[PDB]
């Protein structure tokens, strides 16, 4: 009981230690990125210890480490609900972040603020662990906005870039709408159950939770970039590649999905919530796969891959399968960490060049990165017995075998086929064909700081799904008695997508121009949602603000109503009352009128 | 068309001054004027493990055992799984076994 | 960047700009090098076919129709170089392009950390002191009495003289400052 | 320092280890190393601290207030006994707040202890919580920010009058 | 309370008898000691109220305001040290005397046990703010701004005086605890409705309520830094304290006379957040942010939930600290560039990294970052407002969204982006102003660490 809590809070202490070293004025004498990388790997080992303990005895833990404040009949206490989800995501996130910071030490070389970057990544990791392991909604909300703000800073890392600042601002906006949904849910639970404690939420499982479930759904939509609130993720690709990987690929984007997994006992009792979660997830994975089919920037392609897999998780949470969603969280975290790290190595070797139209012959010129990229693409598509086979295939069988929306099922299968097709597009236009990059060869991937995190993430993306899924305690009973076309559905549609995209890429190789069609224009131009919404909603908002609020109300009509009207009235009265001609004749006539008036009031008063 | 002679001469003079400025941006070899390794397993990682882990582990263990277990409901854990045929360590009673399992086709 | 835009773009300049934009969008569509070379040779053949026009009103109409076709058949995501506006590395290092006048505000200890570079810095400052009045006189002398003037600037017209307004051009921060 | 009379906890029932496999248990190995490296020096330091405490031991007492006359036997306008009854009421209000906190911690501890059986084995804790929140809603709800003994008495009198009117039929 | 009032009173002979090369040092150090002495009012080991005398008392609500004022006075001297360096010694000592008079009269105002004494000290505090804004303001609109501020506040405060004298004649003593104990219900007649409006509108002007908020932006813009601090951090909260003190004797008709002011506050914080989005002046933008935050305070105080009163208290203290910090950062930029334009200075993250860090933490406190007392105030106000009516969450959500937008718009257009390289008159940093930002931001961290001090009367 002591070693478990000591290990968890030691993970937290080892996370907070490089921040104190950063503010303790000894960075100029030590190697801060290497020190932080060693700190994260040690945090991963002391995180591996309760992973083994929970895999043995399945002990479920609550730790109240610090009583913050007692507020009549409501105690805000800093507490951790050490879950299965909390333990496994802690281990996976620490392993991934160790890989990302080693890759960051390689990639952010010749950068004046490499220590600033490393400290920002560490602070983001601390906030993400707070969000993941938090027991009460206030602490989870602390983690939520800490992650959001550090995402803002890391997107606007290159603060001299107007596009980076704009992308960070709109990421803040969509995360803020998610925060509004979270605040609605938090306030409803505070009013109806006197606490933000998940135990009292579990006791709240047996009533109508429609309003707080709607709030949590809005919060998860904002955080996980589902449809309506999606484009902040592909805009958030603007920042550096390790930020892209760690933030937008593995840890932050699955926070809303993680929140839904946390509130899954409430989710199971509301059928309307389950149906709208399923429909929203199917729509967003279909739309994001459609967008991913025709992008040219490799980071944008794998970002829309991230959003489509998040839509798959959101579908899985539309089903009563939260543990499958969390397994896909860990699986997806591994895949996108390795894929993004490979893409960043490609970009650095090709000198900050990002779109796939100026790449090629990568299999021959960068064999290690090519092999790891092929591993990531195959395992993301769902090659059997890799890490993705133990989550994605079970999701496909679950949606094929349980009662769902038919259109959601169909577009989920088509989205999986599109996942195969854009993975083929990545493989073809990067690792195949002839070179298209500028001639000067500056490729040097022989750095150990580059190779070793990709090796660790390759071992993850090969074996971690198998090891984890065989170590999961049995829950959410799958169905295995099912027809052969339903059983091999995911593999069949993945092979079909690979073949279709291969022949389409060969048709692009064929020497003929074709007139573009509105389907490809819709897919390449982001579905027109960013252009249309980001032009009409800010214009109406700021136009209403300036034209009505400030100008009309404050600078015109409240001034015309109270103060200038009072001043004008008193000015008119004082001019009218002291426009005196200065004649004693008129003054004495006025005095006579006053005398007559006072006699009249005396006569009427008596 | 091409360069007019005035702007051509201006760019040549400006570029020559740019060459001079960029050459003057160089650093002399004395600038800036500033005012037990063993093996990695035995000193690089061992000292880190015994310094930045062991003392924090001591402090956390002290705080956990002497400021959380002394309080009632700080560390609350679920009941462990109890199976038939198991022996309870704390109580000492053995759980009776299951029924006869009529289906053994697989 | 190093030359100021004129009052208007001529027809020949507009034709060249349309040709370059059309070939860039053609490479964005074609991707493969042999395919782009084939279709770019076709586009060059089209431009050479419409090259010899004398009426010039028919040429303006042809230019309008050609750029209308270009706007109909332009790539939704044309290829942009990373340093180009709208690219990925555009304005990435403006956060590192620190202007040179902060060395005037540097502490004497930080100045003593780099003695020779700072000594060259006051040599450059003294040269600027000596050249400013002469280049102001040159700018006042070479200004035309008419209201016509462009944004172009004169060069130095004699020995021992510097081009007018040379400081912000010569002492600009590097595009790779670190 | 805490007592099971006010923080009830069922006795733990852990099963004996029955390792079918022949592989060593890394949790047991790391736990034994963890005690031998960490727990022994920590308990040595705490024993030194505790014997220093025993060398310099001091005592403190829990303050108790006698019952002043309640606001019902208290004349209006006579602000002395108004004040005494009002601060007694505020003290009892704070005590009831902490009683609510105690019951809420009991409910949370029950839910975390039972885990998957919380819908059945936490019936007594949920019943106690429901009864105490019904009593709290009867005595302190909807008083406002300027809650007082007079407002609580008015609300109680209104509730009693409503109950008496409903008890006629 | 006398042990805090008397040495603050004796600060004035120290100011007028100190050497011209020692006046700032002596007054700043001794006012820091005044704040340290004023920290003793937090010794509340009992539910009983600290009634020091028949005239002065301390309260769980009055104590944080007194400590805040005593803390801002040395910070006020620090901010006023720079723009008076080219100024006469007699006028410097006069300005220090005006600030010390503010600090003294505000401690007596918050610690007064009598509402008529509270009113006397209310516009006794109004006078030196007028003098500071009118004499040491920079632009030509300072005279108009002083006229607007004074006459909004006095046309508010006259019916408050009539209502106070009527309450004194009706009850007998107007003592706060006697009123709180022998509070009598109102008959919900027209006379009682007009009396309620008379005793409410003064504090509603001082808040300021939406529609009558027009004196605040121009006074904050044309005011000096110490005037901006005293207004945005003490005087609005003084109107807050006035409503909290006066609302006890207004039952039951406040439950329906609260209706227009709640709507005005919610729609007005939305309106002023929109103005913050489309505002071209930094001081104006911070002023309208202050108007929105005090509109939240109005909504909480008028819905009269205990959770709402607590959220109003924590929002009082948190918004005072973060608004003073925001005005300090704006004034540092103003003393750098001699301009107040929002868009003119852009890339200050490059030249001033530590000041941009202070900018970032100030804006994060402004936009309610967890677990700060700012967000605790807004979240508990949100909870109480949703309890009052479930459809308030839409207006709260719009307000919070636009709040995040204007805070990040501040950060992006004042720190991020390319540097305006033509501003060669950018001195690196003063240790004085960096110390000013640190002394503004550290108490926010400490009150975040321990939020039980500023919970207020209800809990
Ligand atoms: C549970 C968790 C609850 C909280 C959750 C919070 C979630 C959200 C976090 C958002 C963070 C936003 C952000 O990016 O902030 C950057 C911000 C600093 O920005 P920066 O870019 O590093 O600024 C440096 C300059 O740009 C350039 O300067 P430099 O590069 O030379 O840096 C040198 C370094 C040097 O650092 C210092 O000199 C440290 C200054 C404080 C020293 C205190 C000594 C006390 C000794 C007592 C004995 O300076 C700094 O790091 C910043 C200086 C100012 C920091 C002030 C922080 C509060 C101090 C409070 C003191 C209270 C004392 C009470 C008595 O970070 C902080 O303020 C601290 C880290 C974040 C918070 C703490 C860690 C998480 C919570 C742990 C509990
Ligand atoms: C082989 C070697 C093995 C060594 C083992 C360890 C031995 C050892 O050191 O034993 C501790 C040893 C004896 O232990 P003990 O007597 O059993 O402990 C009784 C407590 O000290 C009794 O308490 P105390 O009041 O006497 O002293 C503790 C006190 C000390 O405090 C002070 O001294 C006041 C501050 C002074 C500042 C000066 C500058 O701390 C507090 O009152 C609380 C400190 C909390 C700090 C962290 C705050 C986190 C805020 C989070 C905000 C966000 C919350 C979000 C919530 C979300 C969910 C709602 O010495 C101490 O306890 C002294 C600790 C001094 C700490 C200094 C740094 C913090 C200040
Ligand atoms: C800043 C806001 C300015 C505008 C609003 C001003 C306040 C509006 C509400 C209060 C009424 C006016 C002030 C009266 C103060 C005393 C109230 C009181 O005691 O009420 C109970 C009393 C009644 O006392 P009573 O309770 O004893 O009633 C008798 C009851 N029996 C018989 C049963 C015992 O109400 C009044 O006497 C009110 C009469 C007011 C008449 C004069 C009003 C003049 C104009 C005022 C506003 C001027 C400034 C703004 C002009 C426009 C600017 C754009
Ligand atoms: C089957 C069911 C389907 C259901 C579908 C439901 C869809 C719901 C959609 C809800 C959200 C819609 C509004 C989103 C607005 C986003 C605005 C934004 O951030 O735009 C960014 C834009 C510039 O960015 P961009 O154009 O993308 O990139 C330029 C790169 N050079 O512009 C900017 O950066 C401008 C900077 C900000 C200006 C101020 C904005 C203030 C907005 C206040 C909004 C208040 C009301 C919010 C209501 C939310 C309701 C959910
Ligand atoms: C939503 C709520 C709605 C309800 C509440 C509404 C009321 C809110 C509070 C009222 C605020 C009023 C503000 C008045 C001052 C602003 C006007 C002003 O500044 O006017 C200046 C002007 C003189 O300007 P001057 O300096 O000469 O020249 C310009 C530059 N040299 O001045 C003039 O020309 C004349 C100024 C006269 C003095 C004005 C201040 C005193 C007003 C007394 C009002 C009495 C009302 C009752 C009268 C009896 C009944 C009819
Ligand atoms: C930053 C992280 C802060 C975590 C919360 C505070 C931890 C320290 C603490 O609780 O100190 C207070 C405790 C005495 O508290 P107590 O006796 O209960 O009475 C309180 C009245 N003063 O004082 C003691 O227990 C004194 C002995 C402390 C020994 C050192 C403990 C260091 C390790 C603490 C790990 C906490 C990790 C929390 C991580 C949260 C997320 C960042
Ligand atoms: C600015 C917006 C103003 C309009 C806001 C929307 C209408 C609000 C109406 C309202 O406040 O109604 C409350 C109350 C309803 O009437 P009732 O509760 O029956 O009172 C019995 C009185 N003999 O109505 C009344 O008691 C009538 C008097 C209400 C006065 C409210 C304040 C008016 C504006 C002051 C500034």
């Amino acid at each position: 009981m002591n070693i478990f809590t000591t290990s968890i809070l030691l993970i937290f202490i080892l996370l907070l230690s490089p921040i104190l070293i950063s503010m303790s004025n000894l960075i100029k004498h030590i190697n801060f990125p290497l020190y932080t990388t060693t700190s994260i790997k040690f945090s991963f080992i002391i995180s591996l210890l309760p992973l083994l303990m929970f895999f043995h005895n399945n002990m479920e833990y609550m730790i109240t480490t610090w009583h913050w404040v007692t507020m009549n009949s409501m105690e805000l206490k800093m507490s951790f609900k050490t879950d299965f989800f909390s333990i496994l995501f802690t281990s996976v996130a620490l392993f991934v972040t160790w890989s990302i910071m080693q890759f960051s030490s390689w990639y952010m070389h010749s950068d004046p603020n490499i220590n600033r970057f490393i400290k920002y990544l560490t602070l983001f990791l601390i906030t993400m662990l707070i969000l993941t392991s938090a027991n009460n909604m206030f602490q989870l909300f602390i983690g939520w906005e800490g992650v959001g703000i550090m995402s803002f800073l890391l997107i606007g890392w290159w603060y001299g870039r107007t596009d980076a600042n704009t992308a960070a601002l709109q990421a803040i906006l969509y995360n803020r709408i998610g925060d509004i949904g979270f605040i609605l849910a938090m306030v409803w639970f505070s009013l109806n159950m006197n606490s933000w404690e998940l135990q009292q939420i579990m006791f709240s499982n047996n009533n109508d939770n429609l309003i707080p479930l709607m709030g949590l759904l809005i919060a998860a939509t904002g955080k996980s970039a589902q449809f309506g609130l999606h484009p902040w993720l592909p805009s958030a690709m603007e920042g550096p590649t390790p930020v892209s990987a760690l933030l937008h690929s593995s840890t932050m984007v699955v926070a809303g999905i993680f929140l839904l997994v946390r509130f899954h006992p409430l989710t199971t009792n509301n059928n309307f919530i389950l149906t709208t979660m399923l429909c929203l997830g199917a729509l967003t994975t279909l739309f994001t796969a459609i967008c991913a089919l025709t992008q040219n920037d490799i980071k944008k392609i794998i970002a829309f891959s991230t959003s489509s897999q998040l839509g798959l998780m959101m579908v899985t949470l539309g089903m009563n399968q939260p543990h499958l969603a969390f397994l896909h969280i860990c699986t997806h975290a591994f895949f996108k960490a390795m894929l993004f790290m490979c893409s960043g190595s490609i970009i650095h070797s090709l000198a900050d060049e990002q779109d796939i139209r100026k790449m090629g012959n990568i299999t021959k010129i960068m064999p290690f990165t090519s092999s790891c990229l092929v591993i990531g693409s195959l395992a993301l598509t769902g090659m059997p017995f890799l890490t993705g086979f133990y989550s994605k295939d079970l999701i496909i069988e679950a949606i094929n075998t349980c009662n769902t929306n038919a259109w959601a099922l169909l577009i989920t299968l088509i989205a999986t086929s599109m996942t195969a097709m854009y993975s083929m597009r990545i493989i073809y236009f990067v690792t195949m064909t002839k070179p298209r990059f500028p001639p000067l060869i500056s490729i040097n991937e022989n750095d150990p700081d580059l190779m070793n995190p990709i090796k660790r993430l390759a071992f993850g993306s090969i074996f971690a799904g198998f090891v984890i899924s065989y170590n999961i305690p049995p829950t959410s009973i799958p169905v295995l008695t099912m027809p052969w076309f339903l059983k091999t559905t995911a593999l069949i549609i993945s092979v079909l997508g690979f073949l279709i995209a291969l022949e389409l890429n060969n048709l692009t190789m064929k020497l003929s121009m074709n007139k573009a069609n509105p389907y490809s224009s819709f897919s390449t131009l982001l579905g027109f949602f960013p252009s249309i919404i980001h032009r009409i909603t800010p214009m109406k908002s700021l136009n209403l603000s300036l034209k009505t609020s400030l100008t009309l109300l404050d600078l015109i009509w409240l001034e015309k109503t109270i103060p200038k009207s009072t001043s004008t009235l008193h000015t008119n009265m004082t001019t009218l009352t002291t426009n005196q001609k200065g004649l004693i004749k008129l003054y004495f006539m006025s005095f006579l009128i006053n005398i007559i008036l006072i006699i009249i009031l005396y006569s009427i008063n008596l | 068309s091409g360069y007019t002679p005035d702007e051509k001469l201006r760019l040549q003079q400006l570029r020559e001054l740019r060459r001079r400025w960029l050459k003057d941006q160089e650093l002399s070899p004395r600038e800036p004027v500033l005012p037990k390794n063993m093996v990695f397993k035995a000193y690089r990682s061992s000292l880190f493990a015994v310094s930045h882990v062991l003392i924090p582990m001591w402090f956390v263990h002290y705080y956990v055992k002497y400021h959380m277990a002394t309080k009632p409901y700080t560390i609350v854990s679920s009941k462990p799984r109890i199976f038939p045929g198991d022996t309870i360590l704390e109580t000492g009673e053995v759980i009776p076994p299951m029924r006869d399992f009529p289906d053994q086709h697989h | 960047a190093f030359c100021a835009p004129p009052a208007y773009l001529t027809h020949q300049q507009k034709v060249l700009r349309l040709y370059k934009r059309a070939l860039r969008h053609l490479e964005s569509w074609c991707i493969h090098r042999d395919k782009y070379r084939y279709f770019a040779c076709l586009m060059r053949a089209r431009f050479e076919e419409h090259k010899n026009e004398k009426d010039m009103m028919r040429a303006t109409q042809l230019l309008r129709e050609a750029e209308e076709e270009f706007w109909q058949n332009q790539h939704p995501q044309p290829y942009i170089f990373p340093d180009s506006p709208g690219g990925t590395s555009f304005e990435r290092y403006e956060c590192y392009k620190v202007p040179e006048w902060c060395l005037d505000y540097w502490h004497p200890s930080e100045k003593a950390m780099y003695p020779d570079y700072f000594s060259k810095r006051e040599q450059w400052k003294k040269l600027r002191m000596e050249s400013w009045d002469r280049e102001v006189k040159q700018l006042q002398e070479e200004t035309s009495p008419d209201g016509i003037m462009t944004e172009a600037l004169p060069p130095a017209r004699r020995e021992g003289d510097l081009p007018p307004l040379w400081w912000h051009i010569v002492t600009r921060p590097r595009e790779r400052p670190t | 320092s805490w007592d099971k009379d006010v923080y009830p906890e069922p006795p733990s029932r852990t099963p004996a280890p029955s390792p079918q496999t022949s592989l060593p248990n890394p949790i047991t190995y790391l736990t034994k190393a963890y005690d031998l490296v960490v727990d022994w020096p920590v308990t040595l330091v705490r024993e030194f601290i505790e014997r220093q405490h025993a060398k310099n031991r001091t005592y403190y007492y829990h303050r108790q207030y006698r019952r002043v006359p309640d606001i019902t036997e208290c004349k209006e306008g006579d602000v002395l006994c108004i004040y005494e009854a009002e601060m007694q009421w505020r003290r009892d209000f704070k005590v009831d707040q902490e009683i609510m906190n105690i019951i809420q911690e009991r409910l949370k501890a029950c839910q975390q202890r039972e885990g998957e059986n919380y819908q059945q084995n936490c019936a007594k804790e949920l019943e106690q919580f429901t009864k105490v929140t019904k009593a709290y809603q009867d005595r302190y709800l909807d008083l406002g920010a300027y809650y007082s003994a007079r407002k609580c008495l008015a609300k109680q009198k209104q509730r009693m009058l409503e109950e008496r009117k409903a008890a006629r039929q | 309370m006398l042990k805090i009032i008397l040495p603050s009173l004796m600060l004035l002979p120290l100011t007028w008898l100190s050497s011209p090369k020692k006046t700032w040092t002596n007054v700043t150090s001794y006012s820091f000691l005044i704040s340290l002495t004023s920290l003793t009012l937090l010794w509340q080991t009992d539910e009983n109220y600290k009634n020091f005398s028949n005239m002065f008392s301390s309260d769980p609500l009055s104590t944080p305001l007194i400590i805040l004022t005593a803390w801002l006075l040395p910070l006020m001297l620090m901010a006023s040290q720079n723009h008076l360096k080219k100024d006469n010694n007699v006028l410097q000592k006069l300005y220090i005397s005006m600030l010390i008079s503010l600090q003294i009269l505000l401690i007596m105002t918050f610690s007064a046990t009598e509402l008529i004494m509270f009113y006397i000290l209310f516009e006794a505090t109004l006078i030196p703010t007028l003098i500071i804004i009118t004499r040491w303001g920079n632009q030509t609109e300072r005279l108009n701004a002083g006229i607007y501020f004074l006459f909004y506040t006095l046309i508010g405060s006259i019916p408050l005086l009539i209502a106070l004298i009527l309450i004194q004649n009706h009850v007998g003593t107007l003592n706060l605890m006697i009123l709180s104990f022998t509070t009598h219900t109102l008959d919900a007649s027209w006379s009682n409705n007009l009396l309620w409006l008379a005793c409410m509108m003064a504090f509603l002007i001082k808040m300021p309520l939406y529609g009558v908020h027009l004196w605040l932006p121009k006074a904050h813009v044309e005011a000096p830094i110490a005037g901006s601090m005293i207004l945005a951090a003490i005087l609005l909260k003084l109107g807050s304290y006035g409503m909290i003190r006066i609302s006890i004797i207004l039952d039951p008709l406040t439950k329906y006379m609260a209706y227009p002011f709640i709507l005005l506050s919610l729609w007005g914080m939305i309106m002023t957040s929109s103005i913050c989005l489309r505002q071209t002046d930094l001081k104006s933008l911070i002023a309208y942010s202050s108007v929105s935050h005090m509109a939240l305070v109005i909504a909480s105080i008028m819905i009269q939930t205990p959770w709402s009163f607590m959220g109003a208290t924590m929002l009082m203290i948190a918004h005072g600290l973060t608004s003073s910090l925001l005005f300090c950062l704006a004034n540092s930029n103003y003393e750098r560039i001699h301009s107040r334009t929002m868009i003119m200075a852009r890339g200050l993250q490059m030249v001033f990294p530590l000041m941009a860090t202070w900018w970032l933490m100030a804006s994060l406190a402004n936009l309610a970052l967890p677990p700060s007392i700012n967000l605790m105030g807004e979240l508990f106000i949100t909870m109480s407002l949703f309890s009052w009516s479930n459809f308030t969450i839409i207006l709260m959500g719009i307000n919070i969204i636009i709040t995040g937008m204007y805070s990040m718009y501040m950060i992006i257009t004042t720190q991020r982006g390319k540097l305006t390289n033509h501003m060669i008159n950018l001195q690196p940093s003063h240790t004085r102003e960096l110390t000013l930002m640190a002394l503004h931001m550290i108490p926010l961290i400490l009150l975040t660490t321990s939020p039980k001090l500023i919970t207020g009367l209800t809990m």
